[PDB]
RNA sequence: UUGUUAAAACAAAUAAAAUAAAGUAUGAAUUAAUAUCAAAAUUUUAAUAAAAAUUAAAAAA
RNA sequence: UCGUCUACUUAUUAGUUGGGUUCGUUGUAAAGCAGAUUUGUUU
């Protein structure tokens, strides 16, 4: 036992966090959407990516392959602007999570595009495990990539990807297998030659419009708090995409409704009509679209270039 | 089509701005505080170096009511519909700031409990101190109790007459700070009361 | 309750007595159960009957020796069996204020009420089920009867703690170490698999 | 604040003497307006006390009791004549 | 904490609640002599409400409290 | 479930006069917006319609028939009201005056606590959120179920 | 530095409770409610608690330009004769709106009036019920 | 309902040049 | 009218002197993860343990964690768990604990648990096993594959189909040719079926 | 007052009333450089200065 | 010393389509530049 002046400083200070944190209220701004956790410590960066081009280039350059990991529902508005816009010249492999609730169709035409355009692109689902994932980018890497001049050198992956998409999950991963098997980077594969360099703060999106927030909370990418952005601003985009389909039948034939719906305030009454409040009706339903009973549903629109 | 589903939730959120800004028009005349009001004239000088404007000043406190198609609104709007939390929310918010202003007064106001349900009048300065949660209203009653203590450490004696049962339970009575029969600081404005009753 | 709180750890007589009642609680039911099926198997009162002489606070329905049993366990052997609440006894009561025809008419409309609740408790209804969900107990005499007992193991136990320890001392708790892990788990720590853990490192994580 | 006692029960056609007391329950206290209360452990304890010594005081026709007793004694001996 | 261990005792032992009535006490006298259904149970001598002053020995001696 | 024409002439003739419309309308458009009639009182529904009408800012449909008269009506209704609000404040005012002390209790009590608002919608947030858990994990026990066996050794 | 809290001023610690005899106080009070009466603030009853507990009552408080009418349940009456005490304790049901109201008898701009001393003890525990369900209600939206 | 067409018309919302699709940023700064 | 029925005899109970036991309670909390109804479970277990002061048994435990795993509550079973103290040690707990730690975020903790037991206590089995390679195949580290083989060997128990299944998975994961080549022809002649997936592998290898 | 549940119950914690815990005898222990010990303010000398000096006047239990 | 800079440009037409991508006031030449700047024997 130590000090007893400690120990009572101590229980002052335990206590002191007890009354902070029994507030259940959730404070308006998304930290998660500006943390990134990376090797050094918790880090928080500010501004667009936009104004981070030639910081891009310079480690694209460096690095030999272009690792991005994007989610399936919505492709382009999670990634990198100036990735699109200036051709990389290295080969890139697109990892789309989630893929079980993107649209077939879309998935197979973007990665069409990608092939055509010369990247790969590798759809994967909650079922599958990170060690397929890894060997199949081992396999590109062996098929793709050309022989490294020295024998001891490796090929190294620049990693694009938000925190929230499961690119931390990954590396994370990655790590402990590491570090079971021998008991800044993360190697994957000692035989090939392949490691992963991860940039927290080029991935990290920052600030966002209206639409570009309702997409991500809709994914559930971003957090939603009812302080900074209210259930109805995306529930009812939700329901806007859903209307622009004009599946009605089909809205009401996955909610077990009674007929096919008129307005956003009729699906609210019917979700209402078990018995719950239109709030947590209007939960449970972006919870539907978040766990994806809901199938086949592309928000990001694609551009003509893309569609040609 | 359009963003018809987004531009009915924005054209009812306009419709709210503009029904609590025609409410405003309906006020009810609050005289301020004696010693408040000399605060403000005293925070004025040092801030615009000018004398203080009886326009600006405000010795009036302009409080506004809830508009009357607001209550009958909600009243109306079953809780199944999804537009009755915007504008449930559109009262809580404006039922909070009737509060803000009300503090600023000290004139005779009808008060009720909510406890015992009893209805007595009150100063609302004194009696909503605790609930409002302003450092302003905090720093002006830690700066009258070391007012009080100055004038009582000069002259012992002068805490005989001025503070005596007599002096003190008066003093209570004059300040309603908890109701008389249940003992209890929560309370409510019956004029925000009686507006929401016949309304709804 | 006010002994519980605020009671001075019991000497050797007070602890000897406490001993012994709660080690002879067993044999107390043994004897009081042995008791009352002697009588219902050599006289025919059964319980329906016994109910029947409560409610009506008549002792003709017992024979000599009812009352000549030990105090202790006289006034259990009589109704202990069958069930009763705090509002049967309040009808009791009630019935022995109110006269005797009144007693016998409102009994007999009340038992045929019982009767055919029971016959209708088939289900539940939702006060019933709200209690359930709440956990509140409206007869909490089982309640009071275990408290009494945790109350005498308490009193009985801080004078000799060895005595009446809980867990065993020298053993160790593998339920213990899963639950280590559970807390692990719970704060987030990262477990390697590898046994044994740091619980200073653990409390460190907590904190 | 508020005597039960004051809650009749079984009215007879004429009010009551006292009507608001007991009268043998005294209500001790320090205020002229009760009796005063001799020093015990709790105000069962004082009632208890009273009645013993009343009955004792009925039975024996005196009694010697020390501070604060006797004027209580006193006063419930006149309430039960 | 500062709670003495005498009082405290004396306290936890005996009741505290008084009388309010003489109708209130016949009816705790009436109420009392009640079987207990699950509970312990105490011995109900048949001289527990009579009269002790012949009973007791020390109810007629000599008393200084009461003073002869 | 309502003709646009029907209901842009409802909205117009219900400023004006609506004893004059029939009440199957009213309450087909009250069915539709979701809104609470009562049952025992017809001039409830008429209520009801004419504010919701109030309410509802049709951006075209108004500002091209009426832009001052259709809210002048209803800040007239309005300018009614606070002074049925001030007749009653008046009348709460000289009653606790006059008597010594006065209790007043509400059987319907349309007034919600502002913490009380909160706990509840936090309250029915936490249930909803353990139902989320609960399909969370009978998607991730599904998920690991199928990679137990379509899972193939490299 | 020092300053005293008592005094044993004769003047202010002499008492005369014992020469209050000479004062008819008991007939002052009559005095007063006579007067009272006599001007017409008040009007003398003579009834008991159990008779009166469960009697209608109407009560017009006199109001510019509209006196306001209130038609309520006696509840409790503080006294049985007429004095300058006096209290009675009305409960008056509008429109979804119950209230408890302590009449003090002898105001000017204030008359109530009882329709009839009998009462009705059915009806009042009726009231009683109604008040307390109402309060309990109330008490329960709050907390 | 996994399988089922839900295809999103490109005309509908989300119109370029919009300060919808502009982060408020750069319309506050104009 | 079955759910009415358990509440009832609970509610009987608490009106009679009478107590019901932990296998009763255990059986109502089967009941309720049975019903989807696991408030009801979890209210009367507080009431169980907190002021009707009956002891957690080993069976209860295992049931109440198994309701809760069943319903979905996968982290208020690891809060339970980790809460849970002074309960005997039994196979079912051991296995019911696995499956808590295996659904929760860390798939190690229970290979851990594993670990931990494996000096001394009851003696894991079949299931418990499969419950430890199901943890090794979601999580990934499968770095003692073959040390789950040589731990069954010597505590000398039969394996069931599942369980030689998954062991087959993981050796033919962790490419041991030997052993698993052993194992495939020991399975052929038990006579004991394999996944399709495997058995698609290991004739394309051969 | 707060929190939990349900369309009132439970747990916490203090601030008002109430209850007790002598004015009788019996009677220790910590401590102890000391003038019948320097009430206060100002200034100053080697670190709280209760060390010095200047104003001033600080009653007894 | 608390400054500002998510659009210019090259074409195209009448909103559509492909390429490329900071400035600056004042002090100072040390009196300027990492990080900390807290203490009630208090219950
Ligand atoms: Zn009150």
């Amino acid at each position: 036992v130590h000090d007893p002046v400690f120990m009572r400083n101590v229980k002052r200070v335990l206590a002191s966090y007890k009354e902070s944190m029994d507030h259940s209220s959730r404070k308006g701004m998304s930290r998660e959407a500006f943390v990134d956790i990376n090797e050094k410590g918790a880090a928080w960066y500010l501004g667009h990516m936009q104004l981070a081009s030639r910081t891009l280039a310079e480690k694209v350059k460096d690095a030999d392959f272009v690792l991005e990991i994007r989610d399936a529902r919505l492709p382009f508005t999670t990634g990198n602007p100036n990735l699109q816009k200036i051709i990389i010249d290295r080969p890139r492999l697109i990892v789309f999570n989630k893929a079980e609730m993107s649209n077939e169709d879309c998935n197979r035409v973007i990665q069409q595009y990608y092939e055509r355009t010369g990247n790969f692109a590798l759809f994967t689902s909650a079922k599958r495990s990170w060690r397929d994932t890894v060997e199949a980018v081992q396999r590109f890497v062996t098929h793709i990539l050309p022989a490294q001049r020295f024998k001891t050198t490796a090929n190294v992956g620049l990693v694009v990807g938000m925190p929230n998409v499961g690119k931390s999950t990954l590396i994370n991963s990655l790590r402990l297998a590491h570090e079971y098997q021998f008991h800044k980077l993360v190697p994957v594969c000692k035989d090939p030659n392949i490691v992963l360099y991860d940039s927290p703060g080029l991935t990290l999106p920052g600030c966002f419009a209206k639409e570009a927030g309702l997409k991500l909370a809709a994914c559930g990418i971003i957090p939603t708090n009812d302080i900074t952005l209210p259930r109805s601003l995306v529930a009812r985009y939700i329901y806007d995409v859903l209307s622009a389909a004009g599946v009605g039948e089909h809205m009401a034939e996955c909610l077990h409704l009674p007929r096919a719906p008129i307005s956003f305030d009729d699906c609210i009454s019917m979700i209402c009509e078990g018995n719950l409040d239109p709030s947590r009706a209007q939960k449970f339903l972006i919870h539907d679209f978040q766990l994806g009973n809901l199938g086949r549903i592309t928000l990001d629109k694609l551009p003509n270039k893309v569609r040609q | 089509p359009q963003l018809f589903s987004i531009e009915s939730y924005e054209t009812q959120q306009r419709a709210l701005r503009n029904i609590f800004n025609e409410a405003g028009r309906h006020c009810v005349r609050l005289r301020k505080d004696s010693k408040w009001l000399l605060e403000e004239r005293r925070a004025f000088r040092q801030s615009h170096q000018r004398a203080p404007t009886t326009k600006e000043v405000s010795p009036h406190v302009d409080v506004a009511l809830a508009p009357v198609g607001a209550l009958k609104l909600s009243k109306y709007l079953s809780p199944c519909s999804a537009s009755r939390e915007v504008v449930e929310h559109s009262l809580l918010l404006h039922r909070t700031v009737t509060k803000s202003k009300l503090v600023q007064s000290s004139e005779k106001t009808l008060f009720r409990c909510l406890r015992c349900f009893h209805v007595y009048a009150a100063r609302p300065r004194t009696l909503l101190r605790g609930e409002v949660a302003q450092s302003w209203l905090e720093y002006e009653a830690e700066a009258e109790k070391e007012e009080r203590a100055r004038q009582l450490a000069r002259r012992p004696h002068l805490r005989k007459k001025k503070y005596s049962i007599g002096r003190q339970r008066a003093s209570l009575a004059n300040d309603p700070r908890c109701c008389p029969l249940c003992r209890s600081t929560k309370a409510q404005w019956m004029m925000e009361y009686v507006h929401h009753h016949t309304h709804g | 309750h006010m002994m519980d709180k605020f009671g001075q750890p019991v000497g050797a007589r007070e602890f000897h007595r406490l001993f012994k009642e709660l080690r002879h609680a067993d044999n107390e039911a043994e004897t009081i159960e042995r008791h009352q099926t002697r009588l219902v198997e050599e006289y025919g009162v059964y319980p329906s009957l016994r109910l029947d002489a409560y409610m009506l606070d008549d002792d003709t329905y017992f024979p000599e020796w009812v009352n000549a049993l030990p105090y202790s366990i006289r006034d259990r052997v009589k109704f202990g069996s069958l069930g009763l609440t705090e509002k049967d006894e309040a009808l009791r009561v009630t019935l022995g204020r109110m006269p005797l025809d009144r007693r016998r008419r409102e009994w007999e409309r009340l038992k045929k009420a019982k009767e055919y609740k029971a016959a209708k408790e088939e289900t539940l209804t939702l006060a019933e089920l709200r209690d359930a969900r709440q956990g509140k107990r409206r007869f909490h005499w089982l309640q009071r009867k275990r408290q009494k007992r945790a109350s005498i193991l308490r009193r009985l136990a801080l004078r000799k703690p060895d005595a009446f320890e809980l867990w065993p001392s020298r053993v160790v708790d593998y339920s213990q170490r899963i639950a280590f892990i559970a807390q692990h788990v719970e704060n987030g720590l990262d477990t390697k698999g590898q046994w044994p853990l740091d619980p200073e490192e653990l409390a460190r994580a907590r904190v | 604040k508020a005597r039960y006692a004051g809650i009749d029960d079984n009215p007879t056609i004429t009010y009551k003497p006292w009507d608001t007391t007991e009268p043998l329950m005294a209500d001790y206290g320090w205020t002229r307006g009760k009796l005063p209360k001799f020093r015990a452990r709790s105000p069962f304890h004082r009632q208890q006390i009273a009645r013993r010594m009343v009955t004792e005081m009925i039975r024996k026709d005196y009694c010697i009791v020390g501070g604060a007793r006797a004027p209580a004694l006193r006063i419930l001996a006149d309430h039960v004549v | 904490y500062g709670r003495r261990y005498r009082k405290m005792e004396t306290r936890s032992k005996r009741r505290m609640r008084p009388y309010a009535s003489l109708g209130e006490i016949g009816l705790e006298n009436e109420l009392r002599k009640e079987p207990r259904i699950n509970a312990k149970g105490l011995n109900n001598t048949d001289d527990e409400d009579w009269p002790r002053h012949t009973k007791s020995w020390g109810d007629g001696m000599p008393s200084m409290r009461y003073g002869s | 479930l309502n003709v646009d024409e029907l209901q842009l002439v409802r909205s117009k003739a219900s400023t004006g006069d609506l004893d004059e419309l029939p009440e199957s309308l009213l309450r087909r458009y009250a069915y539709q917006f979701s809104l609470t009639w009562k049952r025992r009182h017809p001039l409830s529904l008429l209520e009801a319609v004419q504010w919701h009408s109030t309410t509802l800012l049709p951006q075209q449909l108004n500002e091209e028939g009426g832009a001052s008269p259709t809210p002048a009506l209803r800040r007239q209704q309005e300018d009614e009201g606070v002074h049925k609000t001030l007749e009653n404040y008046e009348a709460f005012r000289i009653i606790s005056q006059r008597t010594n002390n006065l209790q007043v209790v509400d059987n319907k009590e349309i007034n919600l606590h502002l913490k009380a608002i909160r706990r509840e919608a936090l309250r029915k947030e936490r249930r909803a959120e353990e139902t989320l858990r609960r399909e969370h994990s009978l998607l991730e026990a599904a998920a690991l179920a199928a990679s137990a066996k379509s899972f193939t050794p490299p | 530095g020092y300053t005293r809290e008592r005094t044993n001023r004769h003047f202010f610690v002499a008492r005369a409770n014992a020469f209050f005899s000479r004062l008819p106080i008991a007939r002052v009070q009559r005095s007063l409610a006579m007067e009272a009466v006599r001007e017409g603030r008040m009007r003398p009853w003579k009834y008991t608690k159990e008779q009166i507990l469960g009697a209608p009552v109407t009560c017009n408080f006199e109001y510019n330009p509209r006196p306001v009418r209130l038609i309520g349940t006696v509840m409790d009456a503080h006294t049985e004769e007429t004095s300058i005490k006096g209290g009675l304790k009305v409960y008056a049901r509008n429109e979804e709106t119950n209230m408890m109201l302590w009449i003090p008898p002898g105001n000017p701009k204030l008359r109530h009036e009882v329709t009839s001393t009998k009462g009705s003890f059915q009806h009042y525990l009726d009231e009683r019920d109604k008040w307390d369900e109402a309060w309990i209600t109330g008490r329960a939206r709050m907390k | 309902p996994a399988s089922r067409n839900i295809v999103v018309p490109d005309a509908v919302h989300a119109k370029v040049g919009s300060p919808d699709t502009l982060p408020a940023e750069i319309l506050q700064k104009r | 009218r079955v759910f009415h029925l358990a509440n009832r005899l609970l509610l009987d109970a608490d009106k009679y002197v009478i107590l019901p036991t932990r296998t009763t309670y255990a059986a109502f909390f089967t009941i309720c993860s049975l019903h989807n109804a696991m408030p009801f479970a979890l209210s009367r277990f507080k009431d169980a343990v907190v002021n009707l002061h009956v002891a957690v048994d080993s069976t209860m435990a295992s049931a109440i964690l198994e309701g809760l795993v069943q319903n979905g509550l996968v982290e208020e079973a690891v809060l339970l768990l980790a809460r849970l103290q002074h309960v005997p040690m039994d196979v079912q707990l051991l296995n019911t604990a696995l499956e808590v730690l295996l659904l929760s975020k860390q798939p190690q903790s229970c290979f851990s648990a594993f670990e931990a037991v494996r000096h001394s206590g009851v003696e894991p089995t079949a299931d418990t096993y499969t419950l430890l390679l199901l943890a090794c195949e979601r999580s990934g580290l499968w770095g003692n594959t073959t040390a789950i083989l040589a731990d069954m060997q010597m505590r000398r128990v039969k394996g069931d189909g599942r369980t030689l299944n998954l062991l087959l998975k993981g050796l033919l994961t962790e490419r041991l040719h030997g052993y698993s080549r052993q194992l495939y022809e020991t399975m052929v002649n038990k006579n004991v079926e394999v996944w399709p997936a495997l058995e698609s592998h290991m004739k394309s290898r051969t």
